RNA sequence: CUGCCGAAGUUUCCCUCAGGAUAGCAGAAACUCAGAUCAGUUUUAUGAGUAUGUAAAAUGAGAGUUUCUAGUGGGCCAUUUUUGGUAAGCAGAACUGGCGAUGCGGGAUGAACCGAACGUGAGGUUAAGGUGCCGGAAUGUACGCUC
RNA sequence: GCGAAACCACAGCCUGGGGAACGGGCCAGGCAAAAUCAGCGGGGCUUGUGGCA
RNA sequence: UCCGCAUGAUUUAUAUGUAUAAAAAUAGAGGUAGGCUACUCUCCUGUAUCGUAGAAGAUGGGCGAUGGUUGAUGAAACGGAAGUGUUUUAUUGACUUGUCCAUGAAAUUCCAAUCUUGUGCGGAAUCGAAUCCAUUGCAUACGACUUUA
């Protein structure tokens, strides 16, 4: 058959996976980040002691396949504020930093070499 | 259009009507009665001024001598100086002399004739009693 | 609609309702 | 500058018509401020006017005018019938017309 | 609107009946001709006298003797129902007998979906004694201290600027 | 019928403000704010009496006039006398364990029929639940509003219903015993 | 009776079809109309009845490629626009142009909350529906069939009313002052014979 | 409430040819019609409905079904007129009527005085 | 190309057959009486057991012919009768109109339903059906019923 | 690079209705944004309850 | 790109005064002073309120009020739901009917300001990207997509 929840079966219009939903904001909790961005390096397997009560291999060794993804520390380079509106969230303003490295300036051009490097 | 003027005499088809030229500056003119709203403003006496000298031929145009005449030279001529006879001002001033005492007698009248009539939002002419 | 059927009787029903009413009246006459 | 407007604002609604037929000979005018036929007797015979603007400039004047006359009241709600020398184009349904206070009878 | 007519009629004189008796009834019709037509139908159905053999001797419209005195009328009628046979009696309170009949006719067309055809008015009677009034709604109207808020006040100029008071 | 009437005599209940279908009935015991917008009836306050008036009302509309009278009388009773509901626990083998929190506005129920599900209920506002000592294993629900006290008594009873068993034999649960007032 | 360039209608307490019929006539008449506060529109019939009327609308969708099928807009402004559109000859160019002269918004946005809001007595619920008759609000009826902005619009309406009340208090303070000076002038009753 | 359909309440006719006139309810025929009369000569005693009247705030004692003479005598004695006109409601209506009769010249008279009235704009600093 | 006149479907019988006939209709040519000379009509009288006929008052019309000669000789729909009939329709005749040759307004749309029988236009007024919006026209007035 | 023919009134979205055959054109709606590439060929009956006296 | 004159004009579902912001109920709301308020008053739609008087709005004078009023300003505050603005302003230059006077209109002798391009003006300052070609392989029938350059 095939699930109908995953159509139109068409190529993703993006390469970096879009976070279509963020955790609910609660003011009782203080501040933290909610996401990150890594690179799938590959997978290996491990051996682990299994502390699950009632499981048939409680306190016994299993073998698990694990995915290793490398995540060099991300750099915060701006802040954006969305305002609640009857027509949905709307990006009100955006503020950046001073020193935007060449790594992120490349994101703004299809040809970084031929450009005059005039971003920001 | 929109001016208020005092009717001097009753012509064959038209009304020989003027605003006192010292008040608003509307000389003695023929006006067809279909383009006149007869206001109920207090009447101004007319027995003091003669009105027989205003005839249809008195107001009529000159000839034309052909079907077409134009150009700004035709505009620099006539004008309210040249083809305008001095006798007309003598008649115009005579009318003003004989009507200003009446208009001065009753209040707001010289000011009423100096003003102009115009409609406003929410003003419905079929209900307005002019 | 809002119903389980259509209120507009198709012209067949507008056709045969009246004649079957006529046959009913003829039956009472007989 | 409110010492002007010697006319009365109105709108063109449709042609005189039935549901499947139109007669562009006469046009249905809604004289704004008139809410019955006994009131529409006043404007009966006045000079209605449709003013529009074009591309070519004749007379060095950008405004063309189509003259017309109020002919008869049309219905209960104070609409009238008008006869314009040139039948108004069908693109002018809802366009604003002018109603001159003349030929005056008040 | 309806108007009340007294119609007096009789059959043609002949050797069989040299002096036929006058037959007068009061009946409500919108016009003269309807009154005569209803008269002939009534006399035919009741007494069995043919339309051709008869002729009208007097028709007179009757005005209300006191069109400003609030009165209570009781109306007996013979309704032609789905079975063609049904009797009724309704009470009304107004100032004119024609008004009660007109109100009765609209009442019939509403609560029984009746016609002018199916209604046959037997008798319209003025009732003056309060305790002789039967119906509940009219009796409660007769109390001395009547008072009630204006029922169903409900009140071109489209696009009014302020919310209506729709109250006092 | 033009006028259906219903009359109510107000005891020493202090404030009976009736602004906008809303009654703030305050007595010595407390204060209850109630809304009567759902009905469309006339409410007149003439000194020591309250007149409930319906002008030209149908029987469907008229039936509301007694209901409005009854609920206003109930809230008057609440601010004057209060409402008390005694529920008696019934346990055959497993005792029913009850814990009281927030001055008795939340009830915790344990060991019902041997079940280890923690049947917890939050009492409706203005309802206090207490365990009485004069009679063993029965509960007293105190409050100003009869509706909230009665519904809370109903909520507790329907929480502990026997399931898949017989009403004939497994007749275990919490039942309402007495329905009275504080004094 | 007299036209403006734009009319802003406060749609609180107006019936859906009764208001949409007047708006349909004014649009073809050639006038721009802005309908504000759509989420308080009223519809005759009790709420569950109308909830079924709209859940039947959700049932209409083309069986082939439902993206082709009918689009069941949930916002109260869009439900009102559906009423007006069905009351217009939208399959033409004059019907199409009538929609373009219609604005329907939920709540009163800042571009319009500083202008007068008129009402249509031919559609007001208090003058049409008999007392005791069940009715449902479109704003509630949308928040139960998918529209997910009810609370935020109510949140913004509360703030707007606070600002609008503060304005009115300031305007009343000024207006009572000039009224005191209005009556203070003596010429008032030397023109009183004219009714002013 | 404030407006009750009372025998003896004076009502303001809002429909018909007697629009604007002031009459008093003499009798209650039924739920939708009442009998009204006025001492004013032009207005005859007749039966009018309730969509064609508006209830006023004045209630004057008057026995059921009084004749025209008695109603006029009671109306004069209790001073119904000049009591109705004492209200600001009647004053607003009379102001509207006289403002309807103003001609063009009177409108310019209104023009001038209220411009004189406007320019006062004197407020404490 | 325009104009004008314009049916028929069932008759008169006849037939081996299809058909013709024959009418009818439409006509084409010749000739009477200004008539009781007629009528898809009514009325009166009259006999026989409202209808029946004959005769005559009303009513409208100019009313007759003999002669030859094209096209048609179907069917459908509904009404009224109507015997056999049965769960129930169904069948049988006779009659009537309408339709074929017919466009227009209305009933959302439609072979028959409701009005209306057509040269080119102007104006006025209506029929049927309608007057919330689509849609020209009262979100009219009054009295009720219905959730 | 070379290069056909069959076929062709005109065309090509869908639901219901249009006496029938209901259709692709009519009516009422849903709607409707150029140009294309490759696959797949899709195109008011009726019921839960027998017959005789 | 504007200063800037223009220069020809192009112009308006413009427009004819682009005049007006409480909130809620309609078997109810609102306003007044004094100490939760007793009491007084208002409603009955906008036919209302604001502006409105002039060679399409001229040139002067007197009287009277510190005003109205506009063009242009040099600044403060506030408005995020689509902030289409609101306000505080001091300023300048006007205008200056509140009131009373004088000049001028005419033979147009019975009706027929804002809007921007425009094209250039002679003076100012301004110094970007994308694709093909090539490359990558996370992608691929061809386009497209992810890289590099």
């Amino acid at each position: 058959h095939g699930s109908l929840g995953f159509l139109p079966r068409k190529r993703a219009s993006r390469q970096r996976g879009k976070v279509k939903a963020f955790p609910k904001d609660d003011a009782s909790k203080p501040v933290h980040l909610t996401a990150f961005l890594g690179y799938k390096a590959g997978m290996t397997h491990i051996v682990r002691d299994l502390d699950r009560p009632g499981s048939k291999m409680h306190k016994r060794e299993i073998l698990e396949a694990v995915t290793v993804i490398e995540t060099p520390p991300m750099v915060v380079v701006g802040v954006v504020g969305y305002v609640e509106t009857p027509r949905g969230l709307r990006s009100l303003t955006t503020v950046w930093a001073e020193h935007l490295s060449e790594e992120v300036k490349r994101r703004f051009y299809k040809n970084w070499f031929k450009s005059k490097k005039k971003a920001f | 259009r929109g001016k208020r003027v005092v009717v001097l005499s009753q012509l064959e088809d038209t009304l020989v009507v003027t605003g006192p030229y010292k008040v608003n500056g509307v000389p003695i003119r023929r006006v067809n009665h279909r383009y006149v709203i007869a206001t109920s403003a207090p009447k101004i006496d007319v027995s003091g001024v003669s009105v027989e000298k205003f005839t249809k031929a008195y107001f009529a145009k000159q000839k034309r001598s052909g079907p077409v005449k134009k150009d700004e030279a035709f505009f620099a001529e006539n004008a309210p100086k040249n083809a305008l006879p001095a006798e007309r001002i003598a008649d115009q001033k005579a009318v003003d002399a004989k009507l200003l005492p009446a208009i001065k007698a009753i209040p707001n009248m010289k000011e009423y004739l100096a003003a102009s009539f115009a409609l406003s939002n929410g003003d419905r002419p079929h209900l307005m009693k002019f | 609609s809002l119903k389980k059927k259509s209120k507009r009787r198709t012209t067949r029903l507008r056709s045969r309702i009246e004649k079957k009413a006529a046959e009913s009246k003829r039956k009472q006459k007989r | 500058a409110q010492g002007h407007r010697l006319y009365v604002k109105a709108k063109h609604l449709s042609f005189q018509r039935s549901k499947h037929v139109i007669h562009p000979g006469t046009s249905i005018v809604k004289i704004e401020g008139c809410d019955s036929k006994e009131e529409a007797q006043f404007y009966l015979g006045k000079r209605v006017c449709y003013v529009y603007k074009s591309s070519k400039a004749v007379r060095g004047s950008k405004i063309r005018v189509i003259w017309g006359t109020i002919a008869r009241p049309h219905g209960n709600s104070g609409a009238v019938r008008a006869r314009f020398v040139h039948n108004l184009p069908a693109k002018t349904f809802g366009s604003s017309l002018r109603v001159m206070l003349y030929p005056s009878n008040i | 609107a309806l108007k009340e007519y007294q119609v007096v009629g009789r059959k043609v004189p002949t050797e069989h009946e040299p002096v036929p008796k006058l037959f007068r009834m009061r009946l409500f019709a919108p016009n003269e001709s309807v009154a005569k037509s209803r008269y002939w139908y009534f006399l035919k159905m009741i007494n069995k006298v043919k339309k051709a053999t008869g002729e009208i001797v007097a028709i007179n419209e009757i005005s209300e003797p006191k069109p400003l005195k609030a009165k209570v009328f009781g109306i007996w009628i013979r309704y032609d129902s789905r079975s063609g046979t049904h009797n009724m009696y309704k009470e009304f309170r107004d100032t004119t007998r024609v008004g009660a009949v007109e109100a009765m006719y609209a009442d019939m067309a509403a609560r029984h979906r009746a016609r002018f055809r199916s209604i046959r008015i037997l008798k319209v009677v003025e009732v003056e004694k309060k305790e002789d009034v039967r119906r509940n709604y009219v009796k409660q109207l007769l109390n001395p201290h009547l008072k009630f808020p204006l029922p169903h006040r409900r009140t071109k100029k489209v696009f009014a600027p302020h919310r209506p008071s729709t109250f006092y | 019928d033009i006028y259906k009437d219903e009359t109510l005599t107000i005891p020493k209940g202090v404030t009976v403000d009736i602004k906008a279908r809303n009654v703030t009935v305050t007595g010595p015991r407390g204060t209850l704010k109630q809304n009567l917008r759902h009905v469309d009836i006339e409410m007149k306050k003439q000194g020591n009496t309250i007149k409930f008036i319906v002008w030209h009302g149908s029987r469907k509309h008229n039936a509301c006039i007694r209901s409005v009278y009854s609920i206003i009388n109930n809230m008057i009773i609440g601010v004057t006398q209060g409402f008390r509901y005694k529920m008696r626990l019934v346990y055959a083998h497993f005792p029913i364990n009850i814990n009281l929190t927030e001055n008795g506005t939340v009830v915790e129920i344990r060991n019902f029929l041997g079940e280890r599900i923690t049947r917890v209920i939050k009492c409706l506002p203005g309802v206090t639940v207490s365990i009485s000592s004069a009679v063993k294993d029965e509960i007293i629900l105190e409050g100003n509003s009869l509706e909230n006290v009665s519904q809370s008594a109903a909520n507790i009873k329907q929480i502990c219903n026997v399931r898949n068993k017989d009403i004939r034999k497994f007749l275990d649960g919490i039942y309402v015993s007495e329905r009275g007032n504080i004094e | 009776s007299e036209f403006q360039k734009v009319v802003v209608i406060d749609a609180k307490g107006h019936l859906l079809g009764r208001l949409a019929s007047v708006v349909a006539k004014q649009l073809l008449g050639g006038q721009k109309v802005v309908v504000v506060r759509c989420e308080e529109l009223n519809i005759s019939g009790h709420f569950f009845r109308n909830k079924l009327k709209y859940l039947a609308y959700l049932r209409k969708a083309c069986r082939y490629n439902p993206s082709r099928g009918a689009f069941h807009f949930r916002a109260p402004s869009r439900i009102f626009q559906k009423a007006v559109r069905g009351m217009l000859p939208h399959k033409t160019a004059r019907g199409q142009a009538a929609l373009e002269h219609l604005q329907a918004v939920e709540g009163i946005p800042p571009p319009f909350d500083k202008q007068k809001r008129v009402v249509v007595p031919a559609a007001l619920r208090v003058l049409r529906l008999k007392p005791g008759r069940k009715y449902c609000t479109v704003g509630r009826l949308s928040s139960e069939v998918g529209w997910k902005y009810n609370d935020i619009v109510a949140k913004l309406e509360e703030r707007r009313k606070v600002k609008s009340a503060a304005f009115y208090q300031a305007k009343l303070a000024k207006q009572k002052k000039i009224a005191s000076a209005k009556e203070a002038s003596p010429v008032n009753q030397k023109l009183s014979q004219f009714g002013y | 409430f404030k407006r009750y359909v009372e025998v003896g309440r004076v009502v303001l006719v809002t429909k018909g040819e007697y629009t604007g006139k002031l009459a008093v309810i003499v009798d209650i025929v039924d739920h939708k019609r009442a009998l009204i009369d006025s001492p004013c000569s032009e207005f005859p005693r007749q039966v009018i409905r309730y969509g064609s009247v508006v209830l006023t705030h004045i209630v004057m004692k008057l026995p059921r079904g009084a004749r025209s003479g008695i109603v006029a005598k009671k109306w004069k004695a209790q001073d119904v007129c000049n009591k109705w006109a004492s209200s600001a409601w009647a004053k607003k209506l009379e102001a509207k009527k006289v403002r309807s009769q103003l001609n063009d010249f009177d409108r310019f008279a209104v023009m001038r005085l209220k411009k004189q009235r406007r320019e006062q704009v004197n407020v404490a600093v």
